[PDB]
RNA sequence: CGGCACGUAGCGCAGCGGUAGCGCACCGUCAUGGGGUGUCGGGGGUCGGAGGUUCAAAUCCUCUCGUGCCGACCA
RNA sequence: CCCUG
RNA sequence: GUCAUCAUGGCCCUUACGACCAGGGCUACACACGUGCUACAAUGGCGCAUACAAAGAGAAGCGACCUCGCGAGAGCAAGCGGACCUCAUAAAGUGCGUCGUAGUCCGGAUUGGAGUCUGCAACUCGACUCCAUGAAGUCGGAAUCGCUAGUAAUCGUGGAUCAGAAUGC
RNA sequence: GAGCAUGUGGUUUAAUUCGAUGCAACGCGAAGAACCUUACCUGGUCUUGACAUCCACGGAAGUUUUCAGAGAUGAGAAUGUGCCUUCGGGAACCGUGAGACAGGUGCUGCAUGGCUGUCGUCAGCUCGUGUUGUGAAAUGUUGGGUUAAGUCCCGCAACGAGCGCAACC
């Protein structure tokens, strides 16, 4: 069977929504082109520095970015003038004023965007697949996530066959709407095909 | 080039369809990787 | 003017391309011996070489200023078009279109003495699909090449007819005898004597393993049965003997060697009509004999070229068609099955296969 | 050679002054995963050929060319 | 009743 | 199942399988199947009068009122980014009259003429109105499907797509 | 069974684009094909290019036109010639010149990711440790009752745990 998406399910009981503004049906479709293309402009320039969460929100003829990230340093780069141009070029972009916040991320390997970050980052430099993802099942359980199930599909090892592999300990309550399930997925665009890899954390029962 | 031995012998009416009914042209069986004959007791390479 | 650009564009690749498979040096080279040594005058000393001589020797200087007058045609249709793009002469376009049609039909005449050489191309044909010895798989394949074939027929606008259809019980059709009529239709179709295969992923298998199955095309003109002509007085040997009044007749076919003797009734008459009508059963026995005999000894002949019957291969799978014999492939396997053989059997054709 | 028996749909067979019939088979739909069997519903025949009578000819007659049978015996 | 190698 | 949402390993093409425009096609037709709508009628048809909803949409939009037109619609022109205005008068029902079992005052296919609207443009190939015509169909073989309660069955209404264009969802 | 709508197969044509084609394809992708739509055909055109970047050169960008052509397009005529600025400048944007490349709804779902159908909202599916068997393995999960449920009680070489059930929505 096929698996309802986590947050998707969650948005109205323990998921805070990514994009929190209010539209009309005049502005809403370019709104969602906006929100588009500043998600994957961000995602392009902040790949190399740990993002996990684009929160965007627009209160009146501007737009606010919270990027949640877990290398602000490198975000803000030398007396924030990485931001300054950021801040700029994503105002040129939404037609608005702009301004960024960056919220530091505590425990970037209890954030479930980054263990898929990592993951998919071992499987494009070739380090075997299996291994990292038990490396990544100690880091949930060494910094202490109550729960953790990771899946790899594809062709796994440069195989013939394609196949799934998962691993999970503790609870991983997915039928359980209060839950805090954090859940992620990504690609890896390696030279023998994509690779999917998926990530749920559970985090509590409320 | 060497000549083909049909086991049909002498041919007195159609050697097409008797080179068909011959096991030269026969219909072929392929090994599944995956499906029904699927499984491999040992690898290529095992 | 763009249709007569494309047109002389069309008709300069299919020079070339007649001129790679008629291989047009190397006849030019025996079309220039053979002009040396009629040139020696012992040639004509000996009768019957200088026959072959002048046969080979009008057959090579035709094809070989045919080709030339097509190069010279070529070059001067296309400067005198380019004169007519500009200066906009309109009787020397007209001359232009007049002479670039009768080029075409001209080398249209050549290829086509090439193309229709047999002696039966003319004819209607019989033209027979059978599956191999697969199944269900070979029968479908069958059935749906039955099915390009008529489509191809019917573009052709060769008139057909089922002669005879053998079904499989589960779908597909066994065998099938197919009357294609027209002008040369045999020549047209000489070339699908042979085998095709077929690799696709089979629905009938219940795993969707792929079958490799096999099919024939088998043409064969439609003879005329002849008239079984009567025996000749000179021809017999009549003989009447004393059976065990000398009633009993024995008639001998001399030139042959066959003799059928009759002795049970009391009429001589009657004894000879019977042995003439024994007479008649055995010469329609023997040529029925020498008749199956040619064709076992043809049989032999294609038994012993034997692997070459696999002319077409269809691979559904990655789809692409390949001509073996021919070589050539192409990519459009629904139009290939469909019928637009054309491409593929004008080139077998012009390979002589 | 002389009789006498029959030429009916693709096949096997009835009908022998006004009407063309039965079975197998073919087609279409159901039933089955699918095939067969089964169920429903259809169609198909210059009545061997020719010409004579009769209002009318498959049926009556003549000839015709096929296939079968019985005799072609005393010397 | 059967299920192409 | 999807390389035809997208992404993507490999393979193929690169004056062409790439790109532009116009016209045609995707709507054809001896036939077979699937899923639907409307019927074969009186528990109904037709005519007249009069009750009772819920939900949703609307700015290149919904468009009231008034006038013309039998009508589809047209002209002028309020309100509404809406519990306010419009779509929008719900129908089956109820009361009365007629029809009186007939291929019928059932059916509404087909076809002819005359129009309205959108859109550059309605012929291939839109919807709707009027007038005219009135086909098969008299409840359907083997077989087969849905449904345990506000359900089946029936009667209407709205929305997405959309310039227009539902018996579908 | 009938008429019609719609989809499919087959047929035919230039094309009737392609995909889905047991249940789980067949009012399906398509929540809506007169042109575009649309990938199909015919005809007419182009090739660093309809869609990006790089380098060099000439320039504003833009605004009215005329002719021919079905149009794409080709040629011609008027109006603007800025914007910020170390009168070095420089780029929004128009053409040209190449090549690095763009491009494909071209093939492979039997190389894949993602997403979905299906058995089936059926109640199962397992793991840790322990024990038994040489071993594949077994126990736990079986037994007696109970329930919509491997839901629960007790017994039990099993003791616990997880995805499932249930609840939280
Ligand atoms: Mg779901
Ligand atoms: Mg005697
Ligand atoms: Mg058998
Ligand atoms: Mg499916
Ligand atoms: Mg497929
Ligand atoms: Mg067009
Ligand atoms: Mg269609
Ligand atoms: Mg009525
Ligand atoms: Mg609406
Ligand atoms: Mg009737
Ligand atoms: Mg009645
Ligand atoms: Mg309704
Ligand atoms: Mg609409
Ligand atoms: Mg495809
Ligand atoms: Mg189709
Ligand atoms: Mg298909
Ligand atoms: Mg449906
Ligand atoms: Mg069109
Ligand atoms: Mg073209
Ligand atoms: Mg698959
Ligand atoms: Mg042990
Ligand atoms: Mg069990
Ligand atoms: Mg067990
Ligand atoms: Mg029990
Ligand atoms: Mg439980
Ligand atoms: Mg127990
Ligand atoms: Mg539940």
């Amino acid at each position: 069977g096929q698996k309802v998406h986590p947050n998707g399910i969650r948005l109205g009981i323990v998921k805070p929504w990514n994009s929190t503004w209010f539209a009309n049906t005049k502005e809403f479709a370019d709104n969602l082109d906006s929100d588009f293309k500043v998600r994957q402009y961000l995602t392009k320039e902040l790949a190399k520095a740990s993002v996990s969460r684009i929160v965007i929100e627009r209160p009146a003829k501007s737009i606010r970015v919270t990027i949640h990230t877990a290398r602000p340093g490198i975000v803000i780069g030398k007396k924030g003038e990485d931001v300054e141009k950021l801040r700029k070029v994503v105002a040129d972009i939404a037609g608005v004023p702009a301004q960024i916040n960056i919220a530091e991320v505590r425990k970037p390997e209890l954030d479930a965007k980054l263990v898929a970050d990592s993951i998919t980052s071992q499987l494009e430099r070739r380090v075997m697949f299996r291994r990292a993802m038990k490396r990544a099942v100690q880091n949930a359980m060494r910094l202490g996530a109550k729960g953790i199930k990771v899946e790899v599909s594809g062709r796994l090892g440069g195989a013939e066959i394609a196949r799934t592999e998962w691993y999970r300990e503790g609870r991983v309550p997915l039928h359980t709407l209060r839950a805090d399930i954090d859940y992620n997925t990504s690609e890896a665009h390696t030279t023998y095909g994509v690779i999917g890899v998926k990530v749920w954390i559970f985090k509590g029962e409320i | 080039m060497s000549r083909y031995q049909h086991t049909k012998g002498q041919i007195k009416d159609n050697a097409i369809e008797a080179l068909l009914h011959d096991p030269l042209f026969r219909q072929r069986v392929e090994k599944n990787k995956k499906g029904k004959g699927s499984y491999m007791r040992k690898g290529k390479h095992g | 003017i763009n249709p007569v650009n494309n047109r002389i564009q069309d008709l300069t690749e299919r020079s070339d391309v007649l001129r790679g498979y008629l291989d047009y040096d190397a006849k030019k080279e025996r079309l220039e011996e053979v002009n040396a040594e009629l040139e020696q005058p012992d040639v004509w000393n000996e009768p019957e070489r200088a026959q072959a001589l002048g046969k080979e020797r009008s057959s090579l200087e035709a094809v070989v200023d045919t080709l030339d007058q097509m190069k010279q045609g070529l070059e001067d249709v296309s400067g005198l078009l380019e004169l007519a793009v500009e200066a906009d002469d309109e009787e020397t376009f007209n001359e232009a279109v007049a002479e670039l049609d009768a080029l075409e039909e001209k080398l249209a005449q050549l290829e086509f003495r090439r193309m229709f050489s047999g002696e039966y191309d003319s004819a209607d044909c019989y033209l027979d699909i059978q599956a191999g010895s697969g199944g269900t798989e070979a029968q479908d394949w069958a059935s749906m090449l039955e099915r390009m074939y008529l489509r191809w027929a019917e573009s052709r606008g060769f008139k057909t007819e089922i002669i005879e259809e053998s079904e499989g019980e589960v779908a597909g059709i066994k065998s099938v005898t197919i009357k294609i009529s027209g002008d040369y239709a045999y020549g047209w179709l000489r070339t699908e004597t042979g085998v095709h295969r077929l690799v696709r992923k089979s629905p009938f298998d219940s795993g969707g393993r792929r079958h490799t199955s096999f099919s024939s095309a088998f043409v064969y003109p439609e003879v005329d049965d002849d008239i079984d002509i009567e025996i000749n007085p000179a021809d017999l040997r009549i003989d009447v003997y004393r059976t065990s009044t000398e009633s009993a007749v024995r008639i001998t076919h001399i030139p042959t060697g066959i003799v059928t003797q009759c002795q049970n009734d009391r009429s001589q008459h009657k004894n000879k009509d019977q042995a003439m009508k024994q007479m008649k059963a055995k010469l329609y026995e023997l040529e029925m004999q020498k008749k199956n005999a040619e064709k076992q000894a043809m049989e032999d002949n294609k038994s012993d070229i034997g692997w070459g019957s696999q002319i077409r291969s269809y691979v559904l799978d990655d789809s692409r068609i390949k001509d073996l014999r021919t070589g050539v492939e192409t990519r459009n396997t629904q139009a290939v099955l469909d019928g637009s053989l054309d491409q593929f059997i004008e080139a077998s054709l012009k390979a002589g296969l």
